[PDB]
């Protein structure tokens, strides 16, 4: 409720570069405090990459410029350079949408491209592999990390994995990765320690050979078309400091969807939670935070499809959240809590972000996006305050566009980052992403009592 | 109780404070003590000519006996239009009367998966056109036929984008033709052997992932109107697969993410925005399958029998068949989808403004009585069988003053029935 919803700070990209599609914190001490915007359409400089995406750095002080993970085009084949007539790339950045997620841990930037397609060295193919550029030490060294980009090629294997379609970095700066086409898409989750990461980058050679990298692991054909990594969050939820993976499948079991917890040691399965209606992508977007104030992380599941019914009988998609506590024996398979959308086709739980504690009251709170909702349309994103019983079912406060909706969605809300704190002041902040207006809105905690 | 508890100052507030309240004005009753029980008031010495109670009512306006002709000509829902005045509190009931026509028309629009496991399939549908026609004879006088064909949007990574492979998405042997999303290949023509000329042209195609793109197909077919040339009659969509489908959110892999905005989109008779639109969700299906008037038949293999079943259940007036690995016994499957859809009814209402509810009672053959949900429909109604719904109408509060108007109609056809509601909230 007490976020400044009468005046927040409007940042805008070039027109069409969906800028806003994701949103974050950077902080590599406090000076440099600023918000991090991807807009996986814009151009580049890159010689002979269209629309490569690029992921925008925004000081936060008194605007936003890209930053330079990639300057390259795309590279070669070496076969090609003369042994054939004609030189031909062995990749296809244009189109990529490198900056569709960003993520940061202390001065660190995770940036991915989930189209992002390759051609292999051998059969010539049209693997959207995805890849992933990540920045160490506030912008010294940039590595490519593509663990999807490996020996095993095409659909069958990983050619399709999208790898960085989601991503998340955990409290230690691991890198967790979703990509959902691998194995006829199955989905897959991936993880390595940065330190992991650097120990094998040697941009000569394409293929992954990252070392002690965590992957979930192929399974029988009856599990094909699940989108396993279609979103990802952390949380602890295993009882001991290392923090463990939340996966949506939200195609998972004849489309009812899924959503499943990770040992975050071991990638090893820990926990199911099923959808319920099919088709509702129960497992589109998830998130894991401390709602009732007892230390024990929490799951949320967003399901935007969700379609239930009016009291006078009519059909409609509204969406629906799912809320499970945790508690010190596990945490149960049916929801402690469940939140459900109030306008046809809003989208309501499209995306989620832990508030960190808005109000100070000493319960972590929640943002929850719908896109599509407002009188126009336009999106809306729903505050949800943490209490002693759990998260409240009434919104402590609704933020919409103070612009008037235009011949395109907003899709406001589609992208959320809560949980820091940007201007010091001991209380948390949001960034709202509304990418169909290539805006980002940052709305700032104002102190209370 | 509570006409008293209310403290009704006025005539008016005790009208809208309970549908068991009187009022009296005659200033011989010994305040707000005039609103009272229609009893207590009686008990308390109010001459009736005295107690003001303003009642709810009921005045049917148009009401056609149902048929025993041109379809608009028919009539199998009475009355068509009626008023209901309501006292707050107090329902207001009335009776539809539904008949099965005997004989009504039918256009059957068949949406074919032709991805390159539908190969052998398609050898089969290539007589469909007069076989089923010859069926239809016996079924309706009236039967037209089209024919669509899907695939797949054609982006990556649903399709491979290899020069090559968008020649030929299957091997090269297999002559295959290049991925398409949909194909408005026949309209509806009451000429089969049109049909049959035209589905033995078409060339099968291929893709990459397994599930198919067919709600986009779907989509088209619901609203595209005069380009797929429905009538007001018995609408039929079989959909035809061996696959699974994609839905909304899927689309986010391929960079598409401005939802289907459910209008048409066709241009030389192929859709062309699949590339801009993500899939329909299947509540997005739903709304304009169901405002259409659509009746969907799902003709799908056994493997795929759990999913579709599923998908039956949350689409209104659809059915469910299990399609041979040639679509060989795809006629019998049609006609006993139909037989079933046929014989259910199903009402559904409009939008209602706050503070008002509707409730059903459905009378069925055999006196099988619906209520709750169930109220809304009546099974195994048999050609010229007659059934009967009590509906009844609640207003809780003062909507509006301004009169409110709402339609109750069975899925699948034009009539319907107009309900015009008058709120009495002063005496
Ligand atoms: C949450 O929900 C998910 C989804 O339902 C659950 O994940 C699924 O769990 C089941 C049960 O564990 C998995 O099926 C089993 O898979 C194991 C894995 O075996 C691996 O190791 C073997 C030994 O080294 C190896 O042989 C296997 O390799 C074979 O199979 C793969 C894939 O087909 C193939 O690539 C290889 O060439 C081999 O052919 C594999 O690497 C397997 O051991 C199990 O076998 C048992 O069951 C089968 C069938 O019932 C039976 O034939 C066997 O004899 C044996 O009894 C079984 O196949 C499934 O893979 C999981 N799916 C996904 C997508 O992850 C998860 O468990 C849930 N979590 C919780 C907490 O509930
Ligand atoms: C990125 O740059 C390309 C190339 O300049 C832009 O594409 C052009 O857009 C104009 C107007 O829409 C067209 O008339 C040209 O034909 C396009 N050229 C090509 C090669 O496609 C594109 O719009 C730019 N994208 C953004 C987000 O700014
Ligand atoms: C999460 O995974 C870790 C690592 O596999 C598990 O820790 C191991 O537990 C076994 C007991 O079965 C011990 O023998 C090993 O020494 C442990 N290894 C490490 C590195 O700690 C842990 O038990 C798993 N958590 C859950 C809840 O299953
Ligand atoms: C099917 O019936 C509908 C409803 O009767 C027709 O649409 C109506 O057309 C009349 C005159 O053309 C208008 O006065 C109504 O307002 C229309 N109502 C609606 C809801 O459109 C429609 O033309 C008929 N369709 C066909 C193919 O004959
Ligand atoms: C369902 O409701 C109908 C109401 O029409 C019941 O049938 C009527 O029952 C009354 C007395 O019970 C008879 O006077 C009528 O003649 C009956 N009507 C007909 C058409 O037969 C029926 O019994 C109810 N069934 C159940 C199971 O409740
Ligand atoms: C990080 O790099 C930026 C330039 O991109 C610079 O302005 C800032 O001072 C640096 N911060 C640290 C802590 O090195
Ligand atoms: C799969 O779906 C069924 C039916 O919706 C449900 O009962 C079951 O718990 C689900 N299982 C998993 C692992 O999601
Ligand atoms: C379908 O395929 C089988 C193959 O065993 C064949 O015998 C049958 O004739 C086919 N169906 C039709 C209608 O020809
Ligand atoms: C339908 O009603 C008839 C009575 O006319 C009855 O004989 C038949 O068994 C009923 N069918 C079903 C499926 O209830
Ligand atoms: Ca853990
Ligand atoms: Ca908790
Ligand atoms: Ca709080
Ligand atoms: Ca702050
Ligand atoms: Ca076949
Ligand atoms: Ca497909
Ligand atoms: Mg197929």
């Amino acid at each position: 409720f007490n976020l400044d919803a009468e005046a927040p700070a409007v940042l805008s990209g070039p027109p069409g570069s969906f800028f806003g599609f994701s949103v974050e914190f950077y902080r590599p001490g406090t000076d440099g405090v600023s918000v991090l915007v991807g807009a996986p359409k814009a151009n580049t400089s890159q010689p002979g990459v269209l629309q490569g995406g690029a992921v925008y750095l925004c000081p936060w002080g008194a605007q936003c410029t890209p930053i330079e993970f990639d300057s390259k085009g795309s590279r070669l084949l070496e076969s090609s350079l003369s042994s054939s007539e004609g030189e031909e790339p062995v990749e296809y950045k244009s189109l990529q949408w490198f900056g569709a997620t960003v993520r940061a841990h202390g001065s660190s930037i995770l940036a991915c491209a989930p189209l992002y397609s390759w051609r292999t060295e051998k059969e010539p193919l049209s693997d959207p592999v995805g890849t992933c550029y990540l920045s160490t030490d506030n912008f010294t060294r940039i590595l490519e990390y593509a663990p999807c980009r490996s020996d095993f090629s095409w659909a069958a294997g990983q050619g399709y994995c999208q790898g960085g379609f989601s991503a998340e970095f955990t409290k230690t700066g691991r890198v967790v990765l979703g990509g959902p086409g691998s194995y006829f898409w199955q989905g897959q989750i991936l993880s390595a320690t940065q330190e992991q990461i650097a120990e094998s980058y040697y941009p000569e050679y394409l293929i992954n050979l990252v070392q002690g990298q965590l992957q979930t692991r192929q399974a029988s054909s009856i599990y094909d078309d699940s989108y396993l990594g279609y979103s990802v969050a952390v949380g602890e939820f295993s009882g001991d400091d290392t923090e463990d993976f939340v996966a949506g499948v939200p195609k998972g079991n004849l489309t009812y969807g899924y959503v499943t917890i990770l040992n975050g040691s071991d990638i090893r399965s820990l926990y199911n939670f099923s959808g319920e209606q099919m088709a509702s992508y129960f497992g589109y977007a998830v998130a894991a935070t401390d709602v009732n104030g007892d230390g024990l992380d929490d799951l949320l599941v967003g399901a935007p499809l969700l379609m239930d019914r009016t009291p006078d009988g009519r059909p409609q998609e509204v969406g629906r959240v799912y809320v499970y506590l945790q508690h010190p024996a596990g945490i149960e398979p049916t929801p402690t809590l469940t939140l459900t959308g109030h306008d046809e086709f809003g989208r309501f739980g499209s995306s989620l972000t832990p508030l960190g504690d808005l109000d100070q009251d000493g319960y972590n709170d929640v943002a929850i996006g719908a896109p599509f909702g407002g009188e126009t349309q336009q999106g809306v994103v729903f505050v949800f305050p943490g209490g002693p019983g759990g998260l409240g079912s009434k919104p402590s406060q609704v933020l919409q566009p103070l612009w008037a909706a235009s011949h395109t969605p907003d899709f406001f809300g589609s992208a959320l980052r809560g949980g820091r704190d940007l201007d010091g002041n001991g209380y948390p902040d949001l960034i709202v992403g509304s990418f169909g207006v290539d805006k980002a809105v940052v709305y700032r905690g104002r102190p209370v009592v | 109780n509570r006409c008293l508890k209310a403290n009704a100052k006025s005539c008016g507030e005790c009208i809208q404070a309970g549908p068991n309240c009187g009022w009296c004005t005659n200033s011989t009753f010994l305040t707000s003590a005039r609103c009272d029980d229609l009893e207590a008031l009686k008990k308390k010495g109010c001459p009736p000519d005295d107690i003001e109670n303003p009642r709810g009512s009921k005045d049917i306006k148009k009401n056609k006996n149902v048929t025993n002709l041109k379809p608009e000509d028919i009539t199998q829902i009475q009355p068509q239009q009626l008023v209901l005045r309501l006292r707050s509190g107090e329902p207001q009931t009335f009776t539809l009367k539904f008949k099965r026509a005997e004989d009504y028309p039918i256009d059957l629009y068949y949406l074919m998966d032709l991805s390159y496991s539908m190969k052998d399939d398609l050898e089969n549908v290539k007589s469909l056109g007069t076989d089923l026609m010859n069926e239809m004879r016996r079924i309706t006088s009236d039967f037209r036929i089209g024919f669509g064909s899907f695939v797949e949007k054609t982006v990556m990574p649903y399709i491979s984008t290899t020069p090559a492979k968008l020649r030929n998405p299957c091997t090269s042997e297999q002559n295959c033709t290049t991925p398409f999303s949909y194909k408005n290949v026949l309209s509806l023509t009451n000429k089969g052997e049109v049909f049959n000329e035209l589905v033995g042209k078409q060339r099968i195609s291929g893709n990459l992932d397994s599930p198919e793109g067919g709600f986009d197909a779907i989509m088209q077919v619901a609203v595209c109107g005069s380009l797929i040339g429905w009538r007001n009659v018995t609408r039929l969509l079989v959909f035809s697969t061996d696959a699974g489908f994609h839905f909304a959110g899927d689309g986010k892999l391929g960079g598409i993410v401005l939802p289907n905005d459910g209008q048409c989109h066709l241009e030389n008779n192929m859709y062309t925005m699949s590339h801009y639109y993500d899939y329909p969700s299947i509540a997005h299906l739903v709304q304009k399958l169901s405002e259409n008037n659509i009746q969907t038949i799902f003709a799908v293999t056994e493997e795929f029998q759990p999913v579709y079943k599923e998908l039956k259940n949350l689409i209104p007036k659809s059915a469910v068949g299990t399609l041979s690995a040639n679509s060989s016994n795809v006629i019998q499957l049609i006609i006993d989808a139909y037989n079933s859809l046929s014989s259910e009814v199903i009402l559904e209402n409009g939008k209602l403004s706050e503070g008002v509810t509707i409730s059903y009672k459905s009378y069925c053959k055999n006196g099988v009585n619906g209520t709750g949900e169930n109220g809304r429909k009546c099974s195994n109604i048999s050609i010229g069988d007659e059934v009967q719904f009590e509906i009844s109408i609640t207003s809780n509060k003062c909507p509006k003053k301004d009169s409110d108007s709402f339609k109750i109609r069975p899925l699948g056809f034009t009539e319907e029935v107009e309900v015009i509601l008058q709120y009495i909230c002063e005496c």
